[PDB]
C-alpha cells in the first residue's frame, strides 16, 4: 500500500508542480516597487502586501496583544508618581526631571494613548490572539546582542531619559520607509503596509519595558535604532526578482 | 571458482589448506574439529574453508580436447 | 585578594533526583556560618565526595595572591605563586545570571549567583550581601578542598 | 526626481561585477591599483569595493520611464 | 623533556609467531610500530609474470593474481636486494630480482594440480614456503591444457599492496583490564576475561585509575611463511628509524637552507 | 579508470620537498610543519614525543584530506625555545628510544633461543 | 553526546581537536577542571566553533515541560534549555532543535 | 566506470543541430524544463540564455 501510495505521488505531484510554475513564470517585482506580469497588470501594489524578502522574516511575539486589562496598565504605561522606582531604575539627575517637567508626563500619556490604539488595532486585526507573528527584525535578539556588548549589566540605575526613547521611535518610524512620496495616498499608504511592524516596535520599546527589563543606555540605544535601520533596509524585496517562481 | 591464496581479512594463507580439510573430513573427523585441527584461530579465516564454493570441478567438465 | 567568597560547607544530599549522567552529580550542600545554599557539579569520578564531608570554598576572581587580573589562557609554564598549590580540585567558569527577590521599591535581600564552568553549573544562594563581588559576565575560579576534620 | 531604492540589488551587483570582469579580461584600464593580483573578476570586486565602476545602471519602470543611477552613487549592498 | 627506557620480555618464541611485550612507552609508539608491522615490512613478491601461452579455463589475469599472493621466503636476501623503482639497469637483473618459472602441462588422464612447487626459481634461497602441509594450489590442469610463464619477484611493502604483507594478524592489546577507562561497558559482567587478565574471577573490571598512563602492550604477531616474526619486528624497527633519520635529514637541510 | 598508482603515497615527485617549515602569524613562536607523502605512522609518534617535552605549549597533526598524502603539524613552545630545535630534539630521541628498543629486543630473542 | 555535562578531555585530545579549526584563534582556552589534572568540557570546546558573539535560547528534545514552572528553571538537572551567550555554549545539549 | 560521462562540444544531430543523446553515443545530458524554472527562480537570465542558446545550438 505504500509503495503504491509513493508511485503514484511520484506521478501526480510533478503534474501539480509543473501547472503551478507555468501559471506564474513571468511575475516579478519591477522597479516601481510593485508585483505585475508580463502584461503589466499589476497583481499587488506591494510583494506579499509589505514588500519584503521571505529570507529575512522570523517568528515573534506580539506582548502587547492578548493581555488583560489590569496587567496592560502596569506594563506600558511607566507610572510616573513612584518616586521610589525611578530611583531605582533611573539615575537622580533623571527622577526631577521627569517628576517636575510636564511635557513628559504629556508625552508618556500620549505615548500610552498610541499603545492603547495599536492594541485595539491588533485585537481587531488578530482575532483569536495569535500571538506568534513574522516580521523581518527580531528586536528581542537585537536587545540581547546590545545588552551583552555594552555590558549594560541590569542591576544598576542606567542613564536613558524616556523622551530620548520616544524621540528616538518616532524618527525611526519615519526612516523605515516602502512607499516613498509625501503625497497623501503616498502617505497612507506607507503607514499602513508598515503598521504591525511599527506596532511591534512601539510595543517592545516602550519608557517602561527599557528602563526596568532592558535598562539600555543611550549609546546601545543609540547602536540598537542603527541595527534596526540597517536591518529592516537589508530585509526589502529586491526589486527584479520573479517572486512567481519561488511562490510555485 | 577456486580456494583464495590468503584469507581477505587476516591475510594468513589458506590456499595450501583445501585439499587437506576435504581429506580430513572425509576420514572421520567434522568441520568444527578439523578447522582447528588445520590451525585456524580466528573466525574470519575459517569462512574461506566452509563458504568457499569449489567451481573449478564443473568447469573442468567442459575438457576441450580428448 | 580577590575573594569574592569565602565559607565552609558540608555534603547533605547527592542527585536527589536520581543521578543522571556517570560523572558528574548534584551536591545540595549547606553552609556552616552564612547559611547559603549550594547546588555545585563536581567531577565524581575524579574527585569522589560523600555525605557528610566539609569543605573550604572559595570562589576568587584569580588564582594568583598578588591579584594580577590574568587574561585567561592555559600557560602551564609559570613559575608564579597560585593558590591552587593548596586545593584539591579547581575550577573555571563564567557567572552569567544574578537573580535576586528585588522589588520596583526595596533593594533586594537575598541573590542567587549562577556560574557554568563550562557545562557544570552551581548556584550560591544566599543573602545580598556578601554576593557583592559577582556581576554578570565575569570569570571566576572555585578553589575548594575537603577538610579532613 | 528618482524614486527607484537608493540600495544596490544583487542582480545589479552580480552582472556589472560580470561584466567589468569581461572588460578588464578584454585589456582595460583598471580603476585600482592593483596589489598583485591577475584574476579579472577579482579586479572588479576591488573596483566595486572602491566604488571607481565607470558603469551606469538604468532601471526602466513600468510605465516606460527610466533612471540613470551611478555605481559611485547609491549604497552597495555586500 | 627526552624519551623513555622502554622494556621487552618474550613470552613465547615459534617459528610462527611470537608472543612479546613492550613496558613503558607510550601508545602512540605502540600503534606506529603495530601499523609499521602491517605495511612497512619489506619483503619479497612475485610483481611481474610474462604469460606465453595459458590454456586453463580461468582469466588470463587469474594466474597473475593467484601468484602475486604466494608468499616468498627472504630471511637474508629482502636486505640485500634493492628497489625496481631505484635500479640503475635495465632489465630485471638478478641483483635486484629473482627470476621465476613455471611450464607445467597435463599429459596423462588425471588431472594436475598445478601447486607452487612448480615455480622453479633461479635463486636458491628464494623458494616458496615449502622447505619443510601441502602446497598452495595455483590452479587445475585437466588432459589438453598446459600453463607456460616466467616471472620475476622485486622487493616491496604492504602499503603499496596486500601481497608485500608479511604479517597475518597482528593481536595489538593494552591494558586488559578496563582500569583506564577508554571503553565504558554497560554491563561488564556479561563480557569476558582478556587473556592477559590478572583480575580474579569475582571482580568484573579493575577500578578507576586518574593517575595511569598506558603501558605493558602485548603483541602477538603472526608471520604467514615468508618473514619470521623475530625478524618482521628487527626490520619494521630498523625502516621506522631509518624512516626517522631521513626526515631529520630533511629538516635540517630545509632548516640550513632557509 | 582513474584510480591513482600505489607509489604516489610514499615516493616523492619531481619539484615535491619532503618537509616545508611555514611561521604563523597569529602568536608568536609557531610553526606549522608540513610533510609530504606520509601517514599516521610518522605524525602520532611525534606528536605525543613533543607532549612529552613540557617547554611546548601546543603540539598536534592532522590529515587535510585522507585521499591526499599530506599532513602538517603544529607546534608552540615558549618565547626562549624555537620549535625546530623542539622537532629536532624530539626526533633524535625518539631515534634513540627506537635503537635501544631494537637492541633489548634483539638481545632478549637471542637469551629466548635455548636460554 | 560530545555536549554532554559528563564529558571531558584531556590536553592531548583538546590540542587533536583544535587542529580541526580554520577559525582558531591561536590561544588555548581555560580548561575547565585546573586540578588534579587539566581536564576541559565538550561545551567549552564547541564554544570555539561558534563564530562572534552569538545570543540564543534552545530546548533539548528530552526537555521535561514541568520544569520552567517550578524551581530549578536556570539550572537544568537534566542539562537542558540551551542558553547561548557571546557565542559560548553554557547549558543544554545540543540537538536536531538547535542545530 | 559505465556510468561516468562528460561532453565538450561533441558529436550533433542531424535534424536538431542539438547535441547526442546516450553515454554510448557521446551526448550530453538535458537541461530540463524544471531546470529552467530554477534558473528562472534564482534570477540568473544570463546562466539561463547561455545554456539554452551559446552552449545549446547557437546559428544566425
Ligand atoms: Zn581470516
Ligand atoms: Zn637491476
Amino acid at each position: 500500500e505504500g509503495l503504491i501510495d509513493t508511485a503514484v505521488k511520484t506521478a501526480e505531484t510533478g503534474y501539480i508542480q509543473r501547472r503551478l510554475i507555468k501559471s506564474m513564470e513571468s511575475v516579478m517585482v519591477k522597479y516601481d516597487a510593485t508585483v505585475r506580469n508580463s502584461i503589466n497588470q499589476v497583481v499587488q501594489l506591494r510583494y506579499g502586501e509589505d514588500g519584503l524578502a521571505g529570507e529575512s522574516v522570523e517568528f515573534q511575539n506580539l506582548a502587547t496583544l492578548k493581555p488583560s486589562n489590569k496587567a496592560f496598565e502596569k506594563k506600558f504605561r511607566f507610572d510616573y508618581t513612584n518616586e521610589r522606582a525611578l530611583r531605582r531604575t533611573l539615575q537622580e539627575d533623571l527622577v526631577k526631571d521627569v517628576l517636575s517637567n510636564a511635557h513628559i508626563q504629556n508625552e508618556l500619556e500620549r505615548e500610552f494613548e498610541r499603545m492603547r490604539e495599536d492594541r485595539e488595532v491588533l485585537r481587531v486585526i488578530f482575532p483569536t490572539g495569535d500571538s506568534k507573528v513574522v516580521l523581518p527584525c527580531n528586536l528581542l535578539r537585537m536587545i540581547w546582542n546590545a545588552q551583552k556588548i555594552f555590558h549594560i549589566n541590569p542591576r544598576l540605575p542606567s542613564d536613558l531619559h524616556p523622551i530620548k526613547v520616544v524621540e528616538g521611535v518616532k524618527e525611526l518610524s519615519k526612516k523605515l520607509v516602502i512607499v516613498n512620496g509625501d503625497d497623501p495616498l503616498s502617505r497612507q499608504a506607507q503607514e499602513n503596509a508598515t503598521l504591525l511592524f511599527n506596532i511591534h516596535l512601539r510595543s517592545t520599546l516602550c519608557s517602561r519595558r527599557m528602563a526596568e527589563e532592558f535598562r539600555l543606555s543611550g549609546e546601545a540605544f543609540d547602536w540598537l535604532l542603527g541595527e534596526i535601520e540597517s536591518k529592516f533596509n537589508q530585509a526589502i524585496a529586491h526589486p527584479g526578482e520573479m517572486v512567481g517562481a519561488l511562490a510555485a | 571458482m577456486i580456494i583464495p591464496v590468503r584469507c581477505f581479512t587476516c591475510g594468513k594463507i589458506v590456499g595450501n589448506k583445501w585439499e587437506a580439510y576435504l581429506g580430513l573430513l572425509q576420514a572421520e573427523y567434522t568441520e568444527g574439529d578439523a578447522l582447528d585441527a588445520l590451525g585456524l584461530k580466528r573466525y574470519c579465516c575459517r569462512r574461506m574453508l566452509l563458504a568457499h564454493v569449489d567451481l573449478i570441478e564443473k568447469l573442468l567438465n567442459y575438457a576441450p580436447l580428448e | 585578594a580577590g575573594i569574592l567568597f569565602e565559607d565552609i560547607f558540608d555534603v547533605k544530599d547527592i542527585d536527589p533526583e536520581g543521578k543522571k549522567f556517570d560523572r558528574v552529580s548534584r551536591l545540595h550542600c549547606e553552609s556552616e556560618s552564612f547559611k547559603m545554599d549550594l547546588i555545585l557539579d563536581v567531577n565524581i569520578q575524579i574527585y569522589p565526595v560523600d555525605l557528610g564531608d566539609k569543605f573550604r570554598l572559595v570562589i576568587a576572581s584569580t588564582l594568583y595572591e598578588d591579584g594580577t587580573l590574568d587574561d585567561g589562557e592555559y600557560n602551564p609554564t609559570d613559575d608564579r605563586p597560585s593558590r591552587a598549590d593548596q586545593f584539591e580540585y579547581v575550577m573555571y567558569g563564567k557567572v552569567y545570571r544574578i537573580e535576586g527577590d528585588e522589588t520596583s521599591t526595596e533593594a533586594a535581600t537575598r541573590l542567587s549567583a549562577y556560574v557554568s564552568y563550562g557545562g557544570l553549573l552551581m548556584r550560591l544562594q544566599g543573602d545580598a550581601n556578601n554576593l557583592h563581588g559577582f556581576e554578570v559576565d565575569s570569570r571566576v575560579y572555585l578553589l575548594m578542598k575537603k577538610l579532613a576534620f | 526626481k528618482r524614486i527607484t531604492t537608493p540600495y544596490m540589488t544583487k542582480y545589479e551587483r552580480a552582472r556589472v561585477l560580470g561584466t567589468r570582469a569581461l572588460q578588464i579580461a578584454m585589456c582595460a584600464p583598471v580603476m585600482v591599483e592593483l596589489e598583485g593580483e591577475t584574476d579579472p573578476l577579482l579586479i572588479a570586486m576591488k573596483e566595486l569595493k572602491a566604488r571607481k565602476i565607470p558603469i551606469i545602471i538604468r532601471r526602466y519602470l513600468p510605465d516606460g520611464s527610466y533612471e540613470d543611477w551611478g555605481v559611485d552613487e547609491l549604497i552597495i549592498s555586500d | 623533556p627526552y624519551a623513555n627506557q622502554p622494556t621487552v620480555r618474550i613470552t613465547e618464541l615459534t617459528d610462527e609467531n611470537v608472543k612479546f611485550i613492550i613496558e613503558n612507552t607510550d601508545l602512540a609508539v605502540a600503534n606506529s610500530i603495530r601499523r609499521v608491522f602491517i605495511a612497512e615490512v619489506p619483503i619479497i613478491a612475485i610483481d611481474w609474470v610474462q604469460i606465453d601461452a595459458n590454456s586453463s579455463v580461468l582469466h588470463d589475469e587469474f594466474i597473475a593474481h593467484r601468484l602475486g599472493l604466494i608468499p616468498l621466503t627472504s630471511d637474508d636476501i629482502v636486505d640485500k636486494l634493492q628497489y625496481s623503482r631505484d635500479c640503475t639497469c635495465e632489465e630485471f637483473c638478478p641483483e635486484c630480482s629473482v627470476e621465476f618459472t613455471l611450464d607445467v602441462r597435463c599429459n596423462e588422464d588425471q588431472t594436475r594440480h598445478v601447486t607452487s612447487r612448480d615455480l622453479i626459481s633461479n635463486s636458491p634461497r628464494v623458494i616458496p614456503v615449502t622447505s619443510r602441509q601441502d602446497d598452495i594450489l595455483i590452479v587445475k590442469l585437466r588432459k589438453g591444457q598446459e600453463l607456460r610463464l616466467r616471472a620475476y619477484a622485486k622487493k616491496g611493502f604492504g602499503k603499496e599492496h596486500a601481497k608485500w604483507n608479511p604479517t597475518a594478524g597482528v593481536a595489538f592489546e593494552y591494558d586488559p583490564d578496563n582500569a583506564l577507562r577508554h571503553t565504558v561497558y554497560p554491563k561488564p559482567e556479561e563480557w569476558p576475561k582478556s587473556e592477559y587478565s590478572e583480575l580474579d574471577e569475582d571482580e568484573s573490571q579493575a577500578p578507576y585509575d586518574p593517575n595511569g598512563k598506558p603501558e605493558r602492550f602485548y603483541y602477538n604477531v603472526e608471520s604467514c611463511g615468508s618473514l619470521r616474526p623475530e625478524t618482521i619486528v628487527l626490520s619494521a624497527l630498523s625502516g621506522l628509524k631509518k624512516k626517522l633519520s631521513d626526515l631529520q635529514t630533511q629538516l635540517s637541510h630545509e632548516i640550513q637552507s632557509d | 579508470m582513474n584510480a591513482p598508482p600505489a607509489f604516489e603515497s610514499f615516493l616523492l615527485f619531481e619539484g615535491e620537498k619532503k618537509i616545508t617549515i611555514n611561521k604563523d602569524t597569529k602568536v608568536p613562536n609557531a610553526c606549522l610543519f608540513t610533510i609530504n607523502k606520509e601517514d599516521h605512522t610518522l605524525g602520532n609518534i611525534i606528536k605525543s614525543q613533543l607532549l612529552k617535552d613540557p617547554q611546548v605549549l601546543f603540539a598536534g597533526y592532522k590529515v587535510p584530506h585522507p585521499l591526499e598524502h599530506k599532513i602538517i603539524i603544529r607546534v608552540q613552545t615558549t618565547p626562549d625555545y624555537s620549535p625546530q630545535e623542539a622537532f629536532t630534539n624530539a626526533i633524535t630521541d625518539l631515534i634513540s628510544e627506537l635503537s635501544l628498543l631494537e637492541e633489548r629486543f634483539r638481545v632478549a630473542i637471542k637469551d629466548k633461543q635455548e636460554g | 553526546k560530545f555536549t554532554k555535562r559528563d564529558v571531558f578531555l584531556e590536553r592531548g585530545e583538546v590540542m587533536n581537536l583544535l587542529m580541526f579549526l580554520s577559525t582558531w584563534d591561536g590561544k588555548v582556552p581555560q580548561p575547565a577542571i585546573l586540578k588534579p589534572r587539566p581536564l576541559w568540557t565538550g561545551k567549552q570546546i564547541f564554544s570555539l566553533i561558534i563564530p562572534g558573539h552569538i545570543n540564543c535560547i534552545r530546548t533539548h528534545s528530552t526537555h521535561p515541560d514541568d520544569e520552567d514552572s517550578g524551581p530549578y528553571k536556570h539550572i537544568s538537572p537534566g542539562d537542558t534549555k540551551v542558553v547561548v551567550e557571546n557565542g559560548e555554549l553554557i547549558m543544554g545539549i545540543l540537538c536536531k532543535k538547535s542545530l | 566506470d559505465d556510468k561516468i560521462h562528460s561532453r565538450a562540444r561533441g558529436p550533433i544531430q542531424i535534424l536538431n543541430r542539438q547535441p547526442m543523446e546516450g553515454r554510448s553515443r557521446d551526448g550530453g545530458l538535458r537541461f530540463g524544463e524544471m531546470e529552467r524554472d530554477c534558473q528562472i527562480a534564482h534570477g540568473a537570465a544570463q546562466f539561463l540564455r547561455e545554456r539554452l542558446f551559446e552552449a545549446s545550438d547557437p546559428y544566425q
